[PDB]
């Protein structure tokens, strides 16, 4: 039985026959549809590496009745379907032994470990070129002339589209707090950087129509911000 | 471990009712934490991300005429966050989350804002050749300014600064109010 | 430009874009072997309208500039105002440089736009031919 | 009791009613002030200039 | 059995009924619903050909004692049902 | 809602008409400058 299922059968289920030889070896290849449970690190999506570990041992005996012993130290792949989505690095197996609380005699078993790649070709040609082209917006709103008037409406929209992305992509990782995963990241930080942009802009564009009969205070700011154009290589009149 | 979610404790507890002298059990508890990262940094940043626009909306100004589309996007994204949050709390009616409150409260405080900015946006574009009034409004407006803290200063320019000086007033009683509101979530 | 709106029609035709992008993302596998025709197509169709609409919103500051700030009359008089009888566009004191400064705005939007549409032509036609 | 096509006799049946009532709470803080609330501009746009 | 199950059942289930002839023939048909696996290759989409494969075999016996030989070289269509999503252009058995 | 969008774009098309497209001022100006003390509205 595998110590690891999560919503599936424990041992095998389909009892197909078994081969016997003249001096009493038997051999039994039954197949099975298994169902693990292992911990996805999704850290650098969608460059990513999986380490997917399964369990396998006895459950009623001991090392002093039944011992295990791995024929291959390898798992064979002469008849593996490639799935065009995810490719196998290596799949190493290992024998250890344990002891339990229940019992005093210690229990053999067999750990398989899956190290694998994602091929990612799709999510980059799919998920994250679009939000990385549509991120190389914001700053683009600043050199929008102000008296033209849609600038807030820019901001709007690139503002939605991250959050649609980053509620989007919420969907199709784990909501494991162990780590964040970096496009996650990367979007939120845009998104601080876009909506500072927006008080901003909307400050200066409020600044930008106030009228001389109201707001005159020509005093302390003509000093200031008639002299910093040179200092920022900009022709005046 | 599970990643996620941690465990405090496991009490478990023999239950038998004397009454009915028949009945036994024993009853675990879990008591179960989420880990908070991940849900803040997903859902809480963008609700108080945007949240602001709410009451940044009034320093824009009145002759621009974009009032409008900016309150509405603003509304429009607290609805749908709603719905998010609505769609992935369990459908109890025996208790509220707060921040399903929090986004309410702040939902109808955006649509009162949408309404007082169509009022002075109204307030506004009138011409000085229509809709005089002045005896009354004069005084009263003059009277208010100092009270406001505000700087000192054809009528079409008049009634131009009666609408900057109403949501500006409106701006301050605004903030005001999500200071307190904020205060109410701790 | 004198309306105001080529940014809303470029955002929307880009959102919208995205949307169909996002959507058939659903119904394809998710396999890394090939890209779906479609998929290539909408992606770059979303290339150059990004494109376009950094080319237009820098078309949107060129043309409102005022003739008090950004002057520069020396080198744009001499090429922008020579390649209007090569583009085959018929000819016409502050408003004289601001019409002349709208003018040269709207010249560069045409000449970008012959570009755009041959380049559009070419690659929608020039790219599905696989059966025949 | 009951008689169906097949046969003469009569059968017995037992039939529960359930009256339920669903706890507005959830659908009236989701669900219907939100609508209820937007309805409020329909008429707000003819005071626009 | 067939090789190229991804969550289904292995074998038939429903165990129907079999004709038994006096010299000793015998002829079994039991109905399936089965769930293979297609190398969907989407490329010229929509107006795309799918090329789908199944692969049935006994599995603990060898050719020394059984051999499987094929009785049509094409899949029969009396039964078949128009689905109006996808037209069966041809189907093919080969042994190997 | 779309009858208001209706109306709306109608009272929206009758504000930016030109004085030398749409003149039709005779019936006009006897309905819509006498309506104003009907609707405690205030003239000019
Ligand atoms: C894919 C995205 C990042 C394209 C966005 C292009 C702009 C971010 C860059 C391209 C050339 C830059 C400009 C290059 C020249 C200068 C002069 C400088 O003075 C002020 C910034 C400016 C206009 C840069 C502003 C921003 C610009 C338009
Ligand atoms: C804390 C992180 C997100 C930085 C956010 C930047 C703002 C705190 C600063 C940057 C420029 C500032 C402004 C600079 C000019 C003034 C004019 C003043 O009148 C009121 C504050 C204001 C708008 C400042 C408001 C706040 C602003 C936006
Ligand atoms: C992180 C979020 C809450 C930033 C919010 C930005 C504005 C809502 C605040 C930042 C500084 C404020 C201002 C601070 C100075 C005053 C002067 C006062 O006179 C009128 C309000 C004003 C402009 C405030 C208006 C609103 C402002 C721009
Ligand atoms: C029922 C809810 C939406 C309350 C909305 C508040 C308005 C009905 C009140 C609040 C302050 C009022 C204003 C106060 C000042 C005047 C100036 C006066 O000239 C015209 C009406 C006006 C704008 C009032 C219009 C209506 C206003 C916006
Ligand atoms: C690189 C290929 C795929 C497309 C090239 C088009 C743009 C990258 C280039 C063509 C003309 C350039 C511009 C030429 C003039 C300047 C003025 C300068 O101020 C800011 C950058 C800008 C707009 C350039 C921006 C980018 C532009 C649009
Ligand atoms: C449940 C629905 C019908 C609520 C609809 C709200 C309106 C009936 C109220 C909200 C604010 C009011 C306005 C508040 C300001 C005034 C200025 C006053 O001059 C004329 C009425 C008016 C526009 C009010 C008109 C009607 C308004 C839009
Ligand atoms: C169901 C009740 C509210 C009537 C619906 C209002 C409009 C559908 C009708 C009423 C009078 C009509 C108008 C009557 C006069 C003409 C002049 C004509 O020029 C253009 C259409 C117009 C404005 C009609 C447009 C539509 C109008 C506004
Ligand atoms: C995968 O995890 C196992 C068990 O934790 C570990 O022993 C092994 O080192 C990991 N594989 C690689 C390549 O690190
Ligand atoms: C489908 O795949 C099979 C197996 O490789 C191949 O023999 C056959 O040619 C393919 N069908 C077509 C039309 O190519
Ligand atoms: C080896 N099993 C795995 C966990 C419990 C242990 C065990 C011990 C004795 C009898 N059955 C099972
Ligand atoms: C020959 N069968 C086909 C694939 C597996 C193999 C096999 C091996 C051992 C017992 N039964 C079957």
């Amino acid at each position: 039985v595998l110590y690891n299922n999560a919503d599936g059968d424990f041992a095998v289920t389909h009892l197909t026959k078994a081969h016997l030889f003249h001096d009493g070896r038997v051999q039994w290849t039954p197949p099975a549809i298994y169902k693990s449970s292992c911990s996805i690190d999704v850290t650098f999506f969608p460059f990513d590496q999986q380490n997917c570990t399964m369990k396998f041992g006895s459950w009623t005996y001991d090392k002093a009745k039944i011992d295990l012993v791995n024929m291959h130290s390898r798992v064979d792949q002469l008849d593996f379907w490639e799935s065009g989505e995810w490719v196998i690095v290596d799949a190493v197996g290992t024998y250890n032994t344990r002891k339990y609380e229940c019992c005093a005699e210690i229990y053999p078993d067999i750990t398989y470990a899956f190290v694998i790649r994602r091929l990612p070709l799709f999510y980059t040609i799919n998920l994250i070129i679009p939000c990385l082209l549509i991120s190389c917006l914001t700053v683009l709103v600043f050199y929008l002339p102000s008296e033209c008037g849609e600038k807030i409406t820019l901001c709007i929209s690139v503002l939605l589209s991250l959050t649609v992305f980053l509620l989007l992509i919420t969907e199709i990782i784990p909501s494991t707090s162990l780590v964040i995963p970096l496009i996650g990241e990367y979007l939120l930080f845009t998104m601080i950087f876009v909506t500072l942009s927006i008080v901003i802009t909307v400050f200066v564009l409020n600044v930008h129509h106030r009228s001389p009969r109201t707001h005159t205070m020509p005093t302390w700011v003509r000093r200031v911000f008639l002299d910093i154009v040179p200092r920022l290589l900009l022709m005046k009149r | 471990p599970s990643g996620e979610w941690d465990i405090v404790a496991l009490p478990g507890r023999r239950n038998e009712n004397p009454d009915d002298s028949t009945y036994v059990d024993i009853t675990y508890d879990f008591i179960i934490r989420r880990k908070p990262l991940f849900y803040t940094i997903n859902l809480i940043i963008p609700c108080v991300l945007i949240t602001s626009l709410a009451i940044l909306v009034f320093y824009l100004p009145s002759d621009c005429g974009e009032k409008m589309t900016l309150c509405i996007s603003v509304l429009l994204a607290l609805t749908v966050f709603l719905l998010l949050i609505s769609k992935i709390v369990p459908p109890t009616s025996l208790d509220v989350p707060l921040v399903g409150k929090y986004l309410m409260f702040t939902m109808v405080l955006v649509t009162f804002s949408i309404v007082t900015s169509v009022c002075v946006l109204n307030v506004h574009h009138r011409s000085p050749t229509t809709h005089t009034m002045a005896p009354w409004v004069k005084v009263v407006f003059l009277e208010k300014l100092p009270a406001l803290l505000f700087m000192q200063q054809s009528v079409s320019e008049d009634w131009k600064y009666v609408a900057m000086v109403i949501d500006r007033l409106f701006l301050w009683i605004f903030v005001f109010v999500c200071v307190f509101g904020t205060i109410g979530m701790f | 430009s004198e309306c105001g709106e080529k940014i809303t029609l470029c955002i929307s035709v880009l959102l919208s874009l995205t949307v169909f992008l996002l959507l058939i993302t659903e119904i394809i596998p998710s396999t890394s072997l090939v890209i779906p025709l479609i998929g290539e197509y909408l992606l770059f169709t979303m290339i150059f309208v990004t494109l376009s609409i950094v080319i237009t919103v820098f078309v949107l500051n060129v043309h409102h500039r005022s003739p008090r700030t950004h002057t520069m009359p020396t080198w744009v008089r001499r090429v922008f105002l020579d390649i209007v009888p090569r583009l085959l566009l018929m000819k016409r004191f502050e408003r004289s440089v601001k019409e002349d400064w709208k003018y040269v705005a709207m010249v560069i939007d045409r000449i970008f736009l012959w570009m755009f549409i041959i380049v559009c032509l070419l690659g929608t036609v020039g790219l599905f031919l696989p059966p025949w």
